[PDB]
């Protein structure tokens, strides 16, 4: 395995290499519409940006040490999370908005709920001041704890020793910044906590997008169809 | 599955 | 504020001190509603000692009424979850809901395979980081003010990072290196995720359970599930 | 509603 045998600085400069673009959307500030317009500009993205985060995916350390079975598993549980931590992140200087992308600028006022959600964890980033390097070694750790409880024959001992390093990485980065021990700690559980918030809000998220199938007017892609059925 | 397929070039 | 002068050891023996006894089931082989009813009976009993075990959480008495009312309505499949994965941990591969309600995989009515399964997953990750006591009451506590935190404050994650501490104070003191200290907190606090999750799918069942309504739900329980919806 | 009253009893 060569991730096992990074280094911190390797780790940081490997997650940031691999860094997925940001894609634009189509929105036509021209077009007046809707809920169901919204969603499914949102549709589109969202599909778009799975290509990459397949790709990148790929680039992270210790993902194609797994089986292809154990990678088809990860991402099908992972990949709304991933996709709601990246909107959190570059969300961040926009106060009181969502950047979907850079031309779909959303406020609160036009699933309000998981609205006001998605503003209070940016916002939650924003006083913590989180950083890109920070920020990239939690996507990795969406990526891999999210599905490692869902899974003899044989390792996830082997995904468990990647988020070790992953946790080490973070702490390094949290010295560097010239923080105590006691603030290292402290940075660390208020980062992993809101992993739980995500998790709540991807589970919220899945539940309208299986109510938004049955109700055949806004339509899914045929990988988002699949990523949804794994949610059953 | 879609997501197998594209995890394998 | 008196939570934030506490020590670390002050800490761990006022939460032992606060924890909720273990109750009992009923004294029949089993159906799909006379399990479901036994399980509801059972959790109705509990959240009347949990509500008094959250006042004796330090912290908790300093928010306001209506701030501890949600975060209990936000946490409380959590924390009895948690519960019974940690009182489940001597018996591998089984649930203990009650000493007298040991249950296995063998049928559960329909999808309760993948939250059994869920359920039993987490025990054995316990099992298998020899979670301690001190452990698992701060993370039942970190739970109980984190989970309703994100508005679904400033004083909330002040008493946060305190019980922070005092994992990482039991950690060192029983030997762990700096290294080891850091990466068991982050193991543990992973893991929240997952019962995260688990509540999740286990409370859209009980939102279908009441739609069935064969399983009679307490006027306690109802309120408690509508808070989710 | 219920919880309340179990907050302050
Ligand atoms: O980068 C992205 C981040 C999130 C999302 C989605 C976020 C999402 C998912 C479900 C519900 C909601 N509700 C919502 C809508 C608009 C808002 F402004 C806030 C919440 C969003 C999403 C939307 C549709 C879809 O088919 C798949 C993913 C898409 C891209
Ligand atoms: O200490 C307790 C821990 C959990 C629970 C519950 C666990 C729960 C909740 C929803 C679904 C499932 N699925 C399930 C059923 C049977 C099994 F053997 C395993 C999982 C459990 C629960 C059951 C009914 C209820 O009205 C409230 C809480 C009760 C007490």
């Amino acid at each position: 395995s060569l991730a096992l045998s990074l280094t911190a600085d390797q780790m940081v400069s490997a997650l940031l290499d691999a860094e997925p673009p940001i894609l634009y959307s189509e929105y036509d500030p021209t077009r007046p519409f809707s809920e169901a317009s919204m969603m499914g500009l949102l549709t589109n993205l969202a599909d778009r940006e799975l290509v990459h985060m397949i790709n990148w995916a790929k680039r992270v350390p210790g993902f194609v040490d797994l089986t292809l079975h154990d990678q088809v598993h990860l991402l099908e549980c992972a990949w709304l999370e991933i996709l709601m931590i990246g909107l959190v992140w570059r969300s961040m200087e926009h106060p009181g908005k969502l950047l979907f992308a850079p031309n779909l600028l959303l406020d609160r006022n036009q699933m309000v709920e998981i609205f006001d959600m998605l503003l209070a964890t940016s916002s939650r980033f924003r006083m913590m001041n989180l950083q890109g390097e920070e920020f990239v070694c939690l996507k990795s750790i969406i990526l891999l704890n999210s599905g490692v409880y869902t899974f003899s024959l044989e390792e996830k001992d082997h995904i468990h020793r990647v988020l070790d390093k992953i946790t080490d990485t973070l702490i390094h980065l949290m010295a560097k910044a010239g923080l105590t021990l006691q603030q290292q700690h402290q940075r660390l559980a208020q980062l992993l906590l809101i992993l739980s918030h995500i998790r709540h809000m991807s589970n919220k998220g899945m539940e309208h997008l299986y109510s938004m199938k049955c109700k055949n007017v806004v339509p899914l892609s045929d990988l988002l169809l699949e990523m949804l059925d794994a949610h059953r | 599955k879609i997501l197998h397929r594209l995890l394998q070039d």
